[PDB]
């Protein structure tokens, strides 16, 4: 199990670690998070008590280095940093654990939620969507725009999600206009899966990362991306049976985890009604349709 | 965005534009089968593609053979419309291509946008106007060429005849919409008004009679009376 020590907590802040969150008071003696499960990506996120605007945070994988959080009083945020000195780091963590100044990653043994939400998410793919190659971790926040949103404005601070556009030459073969628009199998299977993502795992990885950025940071562009990747599958008459079954599980866990009170801003009525009731795949998402009907029957 | 009463004069400026009406593309007669079921028989249709500035009407005749072995024909009709409009634009020299295509029905927007991806600078627009282009098949010569066609055909008409020698395109469009609104409301009454005086003939290359300016004023008055009359009957007001 891995540890992300904090130098200190000089400002009052709600701290999230994956789907968990803790309040820290101004100058509370808090020195970080221990017992973080190895084998998954993680996200550690922040919402200042004094400005509930700008949720922000860091995607990281403890296998890739020793990471810590330190408040920067100049930039006014909690910053992730890498400690290159292994022995300074082990020595910092051992002290903070002995003085029990760390919270424990509070995983219930029976509970596969985080695995189910991050199954196909890979740090290497995150670092292509969020470009800052000098760090092994990735900063995301509420306001960051997508490359697609930037087309319709600082490229260094953008979310480089795969551009999906149903009314694009990429999506529509000359001479198959009606066919390709009404049945998006060509676009899903040849352009996106074979061409750009190479396999369904990378596609699901980006879908899952988009959802989590939408949920944890209220990142609007991420929400548009998550819905566009759902709609492309649901609008395709020809999808491998393994992909439909996996999509049903992915969406089930995403709907399960979504805060009950955010369905209004994080779920697109049109996409979900289309995907569950009108689309080619209207009968292929049994688990998702059941949790959606029982948890958000208003939306539908 | 959407064409309405507020941006009406735009139709008569020097930016080439076309209206596209798809109402008469897919046409059927509904009839009883021997077993007492109901079936449709397609009849020839047309795309009504009009330059409201010049009166040029690109009448693409839709022969029943285009529906053979096809499903979801009311959906296909929108895409066939968008395919033929796209082909027409591609056929024209650059300097004659429209800058805007206004569709009379919102259901044509996505089919036409998708067929026109190669023309990102052509604006595809809906309209708030209730234009009476559906009554195009009440014009005897347009109806005759559509019903006689034995294969796909495109026939170029000037729906304003020679009116532009005497009136502006705003006035010609107003006259055309009044004639079509009349034909749509009461075809029999409308055609009686137009053909009542046998001295006034239709030139071989014209659609409408050769009315003098003063005779158009009387005709236009009779068409307004027809429309108000039928309105009081429709609504009992």
């Amino acid at each position: 199990m891995n540890t992300v020590p904090f130098t200190s907590a000089p400002i009052e802040v709600t701290i999230g670690i994956d789907q968990y969150s803790f309040n820290v008071k101004e100058n509370q003696p808090f020195h970080g998070i221990k017992d973080i499960p190895i084998g998954h990506v993680h996200v550690i996120h922040f919402q200042h008590a004094d400005n509930s605007s700008m949720r922000y945070g860091y995607w990281f994988d403890c296998r890739m280095g020793n990471f810590y959080i330190q408040y920067d009083p100049k930039d006014g945020l909690y910053k992730m940093m890498e400690e290159r000195d292994g022995a300074k780091f082990e020595n910092i963590v051992h002290n903070f654990k002995e003085r029990q100044m760390m919270v424990s990653y509070p995983k219930i043994d029976e509970d596969d939620t985080w695995y189910n939400l991050t199954e196909f998410v890979q740090m290497d793919k995150i670092r292509k969507i969020v470009r800052k190659d000098e760090n092994q971790f990735s900063y995301v926040d509420s306001s960051m725009t997508t490359v697609q949103e930037n087309e319709l404005s600082d490229p260094a601070h953008s979310l480089n999600y795969t551009v999906i556009n149903f009314k694009s030459r990429e999506a529509i073969r000359p001479g198959h206009e009606m066919e390709d628009f009404l049945d998006k199998s060509y676009y899903l299977n040849t352009v996106m899966l074979q061409g750009i993502f190479k396999n369904s795992s990378n596609y699901f990885g980006e879908l899952q990362f988009a959802f989590l950025n939408a949920m944890f940071f209220g990142n609007y562009g991420s929400s548009l991306q998550w819905h566009a990747m759902i709609e492309l599958i649901c609008s395709s008459a020809t999808v491998p049976k393994h992909m439909l079954d996996k999509l049903d599980e992915i969406l089930y866990y995403q709907i399960k985890t979504l805060p009950e009170q955010y369905s209004d801003i994080l779920l697109n009525e049109r996409v979900w009604n289309i995907c569950l009731y009108s689309s080619f795949q209207k009968n292929s998402l049994h688990n998702t349709e059941k949790i959606m009907e029982n948890k958000y029957p208003e939306l539908l | 965005g959407a064409m309405n009463s507020s941006n009406y004069a735009e139709l008569f400026n020097n930016d080439i534009k076309l209206f596209v009406d798809d109402t008469n593309v897919y046409r059927v007669t509904v009839h009883k089968t021997f077993e007492g079921n109901v079936a449709t028989k397609a009849i020839n249709g047309c795309i009504f593609t009009l330059n409201p500035k010049t009166g040029h009407l690109f009448l693409k005749i839709i022969h029943t053979s285009v529906w053979a072995g096809q499903k979801r024909l009311s959906q296909l009709a929108k895409w066939k419309t968008a395919e033929e409009v796209s082909a027409l634009v591609r056929s024209l020299p650059k300097e004659e291509q429209p800058k805007q295509i206004i569709v009379t029905r919102k259901a044509m927007l996505d089919p036409l946008e998708v067929h026109m991806l190669d023309f990102p600078n052509i604006a595809i627009r809906p309209t708030e106007l209730r234009l009476p282009f559906s009554a195009a098949m009440s014009i005897d010569k347009l109806s005759d060429v559509v019903m006689k066609a034995t294969e796909p055909q495109m026939v170029l008409f000037n729906i304003y005849d020679d009116w532009l020698d005497r009136i502006s395109s705003y006035t010609a469009f107003s006259r055309l919409t009044l004639l079509l609104r009349a034909l749509k409301t009461n075809e029999e009454s409308a055609k009686m008004i137009l053909l009542s005086d046998p001295t006034i003939t239709i030139k071989s290359y014209h659609l409408w009679p050769s009315f003098t300016d003063e005779q158009w004023i009387t005709i236009e008055s009779q068409m307004r009376d027809l429309i108000l009359t039928e309105y009081g009957r429709k609504y009992n007001v």
